[PDB]
RNA sequence: GCACGCCCCGCCGGCGGAUGCCUCGGCCCGGGCGGCGACGAAGAGCGCGGCGGAGCGCGAGACGCGGUGCGGACCCGCCCGCCCCGAGAAGCACCGAUCCUCGAACGCAGCGCGCCCCGGCGCCGCCGCCUCGGCGCCUGCC
RNA sequence: GGCGGGCCUGAGGCGGCGGGGGCGACGGGCGGAACUUAAGCAUAUCAGUACGCCCCGGAGGAGAAACCAACCGGGAUUCCCCGCUAGCGGCGAGCGACGCGGGAGGAGCCCGCCCCGAAGGCGCGCUGUGGGGCCGCGAGGGGGCCCGAGGGCCCCGCCCGAGAGGGUGCAAGCCCCGUACGGCGAGUAGCGCUGCUUGAGCGUGCAGCGCGAAGGGAGGCGCGGCCCUUCCAAGGCUAAAUACGCCCCGGGACCGAUAGCGGACCAAGUAGCGCGAGCGAACGGUGAAAAGGACGCCCUGCGGCCGCUCAAAAGACCUGAACCCGGCCGGCCGCCGGCCCGCCGGCCCCGUCUCGAAACACGGACCGAGGAG
RNA sequence: GCAGAGGCCCCGGGGGCGAAGGCGGCGCGCAGGCCCCGCCGGACCGGCCUCUGGUGCAGAUCUCGGCAGCAGUAGCCGCUACUCCGCGCCCCGGAGGACUGAGGGGGAGACGGGUUCCGCGGCGCCUGCAUCUGGCCGCGGGUGACUCGGGCCUAAGCGGCGG
């Protein structure tokens, strides 16, 4: 296996994109190794693993990030279009249950007088 | 030709990359038994973007 | 489509369960002169049916009996016999209050099929 | 004279790839794609061939938004709306 | 009969479920009955096979007792050490003959830690069934 | 005459793919569903696997990455990677991200060129907002 | 005159929010054929259809009477059953509703006007806001014979709330998976003329233009009068029953690889073809297990021979027909009849239209599959 | 006679002690056809009654697939042409003899193809004879720009414009 992911939610943003440039140099350097031993393949079980890596810091750089910013829009008007729930367009273009069942204010007082009653006949 | 526009070069090059035989060993891991790519062109018969 | 209406009918009927499927709609005399003694059901009681009963049209309503404002009575007939359906279902029908006490509505019963045919 | 001869003055492209497309079928003369309809915002669909509809029509690519939209309406996309009504 | 309409008696379906199915449900169809003793230590009639599990053949030819080497899921077969195809050269080294898992029964179960809680779940759901619900 | 060509007393060999038998596929008929998109759809092009052509699946975090709950030994070749009361193979279900170019396709073209601060830069509505035009209707001052 | 201010119209920029495009069905709105039928062909029919365009939604549209009727009357809409005839039509060919009656399903309302006015959704608004599914266990079979292998036989058992089904080396309730049993109201109505449309006929619905009301509409033959019965157009909302592809699930007196989708084949709308719109294939099956061919003999080598694995080569593959062809053996020969069997006798090439075909009439090299009340 | 459906086939129809299919030979029926035996084959198959139909082929310039006789036949007739020797191929090298003959069978671009380019190996395919050849097959490479061309300008034209 490679670099574990909740190791690396420990890390600070600084210590994570020293390891990132670190990982992204190791991966030029397993891509010219293997460029360069041309007629024998290696199997280089490093370079699969090290790209999974990279991907894997990048993760968690990313999660740190949406998480800080969502934080800064929390309970702000007009959030980020990125933060905002996921629904679907129709949905998000869609009257609330409060909107759908507004009624007009006659409507609503004759629905009071005359109240649903439960009845049982015989 | 060799006036190429960038497009039409990368289109070409595609083609040219993916003119490639199943790899032998492929075919030991699939236990294809029919060995033929098919999707391969040679440049006298074939008619790319044609 | 005969099992999907019905499971229709059995979701609805547990949704109120005291409440009858069907409302009390009027007796009417069939149309024209081929089908004249014959009577039939009806879209809802007269104003004035629910006049001689004493009730009015959203008290109606909430006991189940259907309303109808645009039926004119016609003859004084038909009148005197919707007043006496809608005297025979006043008696039949039993209005649970206090909420709902589990017991009251569990024996409560439903009906099946058109309330007075 | 009418054909083979003809046939040996053929060396130009009337067509080309359509960007929106890509079939040689984009008129480079015209610029209009015979296929795609490209530069129209609408694309070119005619029920005189339901086997040109079925050639290119949605499912016959990856349609990777429509399936997770639609395995998570079957899952947490209905619960999600419910809490925004 | 079947009162589930859900479950299909379809051929069709079914040959195509067993041919198709994923790793896990290859893996419960390929289950083997346990032995006498092993099914009185663990109180569950058969398990799904492993590597490491002793089996008895008891079916058909290369009947044997051995430990199973290898599992081929995509083939629904296992390989029994010591059962192999005869070998035209002596020093050729030998091919396994594969043994489906329902002709073999296991004789000894690989324990590992997993396994006893598998048993152990397969148990306490077998005990609600046996107090008839 | 013989050979040839016929016929076939049989006996074999060829060439073809018929006939049987099957069959992870069709085809009808019911249910269920009705869930796309400027928060970038459908579609398209180029990529991406240690060995990788096609198909699938992804998208420069690429034949995948994370989180949770399952599962519990494999991983179609060669590898190497696991192996173990947890240490975690295949598999499974959600959920969170990433997401190149084109495309309703959006600075302008379609692969070439800008403007501008550092946010960016398409169009049409709607509602406010700010700036200001009119010898439209007037008004006040000096 | 010149400037400031309001109001009224516009202009640029910013912010928030919406719109656009996709889907071979169902749905709404439009534009709109022709082949065809009429044994010709103009009206008609096809057909208020193909196709083109536009627009939604899970359904849509429709919808709470300016309704139907003529009664010992009903009562929004949609859908189903029945009447399929009332009518229409070169009254020709054809075409064509509906009200009753039986059902499914049921549910009602609002605005303008009108009164009050800013009490309001308050930068607006007095040109009137506001009120009146997942998860889970899961029963019971041995012995002999024999087989490459039982899931075969032959004796005996057992479990069935489970003898649906699939797999497993030959036909398995008991070998495996599962199955049965669980749990969590005005440019309007109308009218005049015109075009389209309907079964609607001196006008069914619509529309252009001209003219245009007030108590008005309808009652299936126009006009003028008088009644009568029934309703309120010129504004808006509305669930339910109803329709239906993609996809998902189940089933079938369905098809079985020239069939069934064009497409069962690890890569089909693929390979390939056409400048393009578009067109568009073929291809299933070794075996239980790859055990996919030991060894020796030879060959310059290629390759051959022995045999090997297997139950069997079943050797790039199941069976392996016909046509067609090569070896070897037997004859000299078409069909029908007679006989020991090569002689005698008879015999034109079928299908087909046709008065009449062996026809110098037409179709047919051959064989297999498919092929038409 | 064919294909399916519902029953039956007295201890619950016939089957790896050999199903269907194929091939040769009987027998039975006026005949459609059926039945048996042997051989191949290798897993299914019927008789009877009731039911259902995409139910029986010699023709259709029938569809599709194979394939015969013609037949080792017609042909392999342009562009002057090859020969000797050597690992000796139409490869290659040397030597003779030629030819295209500077609007070249010469050397380069535009377009069109799209790797055909080059080196190494190879002949299973193709090179209508052959191949040790090659544009063929496999493998590994290959196109470097301030100054050349695009880009840029406008032409014929085309798109855009409150509307």
């Amino acid at each position: 296996p490679g670099l574990k992911a909740k190791d690396l939610v420990g890390l600070s943003q600084e210590d994570l994109q020293r390891k990132l440039a670190d990982l992204k140099r190791e991966l030029l350097s397993l891509r010219t190794m293997k460029a360069t031993a041309g007629p024998v393949p290696e199997r280089i079980a490093r370079f699969r693993v090290c790209k999974k890596d990279v991907a894997r810091v990048l993760t968690v750089i990313n999660q740190k990030a949406r998480d800080e910013a969502r934080a800064a829009f929390e309970g702000a008007e007009h959030i980020p279009k990125t933060f905002r729930p996921r629904l679907t367009h129709a949905m998000r273009c869609q009257l609330t249950e409060k909107q759908k069942r507004l009624l007009p204010s006659k409507l609503m007082k004759r629905k009071l007088q005359f109240p649903k009653l439960k009845y049982a006949v015989k | 030709t060799a006036n190429k526009t960038l497009s039409r070069k990368l289109r070409l090059a595609k083609k040219t990359k993916t003119n490639k035989n199943i790899p032998r060993w492929v075919i030991a891991k699939d236990h294809l038994k029919k060995t033929w790519n098919y999707k391969r062109h040679h440049w006298r018969r074939s008619h790319l973007k044609l | 489509r005969k099992i999907r209406r019905r499971q229709t009918r059995l979701q609805k009927a547990k949704a109120i369960f005291p409440c009858p499927l069907q409302k009390l709609r009027p007796s009417v005399t069939r149309c024209s002169q081929k089908f004249n003694l014959t009577q039939r059901i009806g879209r809802g009681f007269t104003l004035r049916e629910l006049q001689g009963v004493g009730l009015s049209a959203g008290k109606a309503r909430q006991i189940g009996i259907a309303v109808d404002p645009r039926r004119k009575n016609k003859s004084e007939e038909s009148v005197a016999r919707n007043v006496a359906r809608l005297k025979e279902y006043l008696s039949k029908v039993t209005i649970f209050s206090k909420q709902a006490k589990p017991e009251e509505i569990q024996q409560a019963i439903q009906h099946q099929g058109v309330v007075m045919p | 004279s009418k054909g083979t001869a003809s046939f040996g003055k053929r060396h130009t492209r009337i067509h080309g790839s359509c960007r929106r497309c890509g079939k040689h079928s984009f008129h480079l003369q015209k610029h209009e794609c015979a296929s795609c309809g490209y530069p129209s915002a609408k694309m070119r669909r005619y029920n005189w061939s339901y086997k040109s509809l079925r050639r290119r029509t949605q499912g016959t690519g990856s349609m990777s938004h429509m399936r997770k939209v639609y395995r998570a309406y079957n899952s947490g996309t209905l619960k999600a709306n419910a809490r925004k009504y | 009969m079947k009162l589930n309409s859900a479950v299909t008696a379809s051929r069709r379906k079914c040959r195509k479920a067993y041919f198709t199915a994923n790793a896990e449900t290859r893996a419960k169809m390929m289950s083997s009955r346990l032995s006498k003793e092993l099914r009185a230590e663990h109180k569950i009639k058969t398990m799904p096979i492993r590597r490491g599990d002793i089996v008895e053949i008891f079916t058909g030819g290369h009947k044997g007792t051995g430990k199973v080497v290898e599992v081929r899921r995509r083939d629904y077969k296992i390989c029994v050490e010591g059962i192999n195809q005869k070998a035209r050269n002596p020093e050729a080294k030998p091919v396994p003959y594969p043994i489906h898992p329902s002709n073999c029964i296991i004789k000894e179960l690989y324990m590992n830690g997993s396994r006893y809680r598998a048993i152990k779940r397969r148990q306490e759901r077998n005990a609600e069934r046996l107090a008839r619900i």
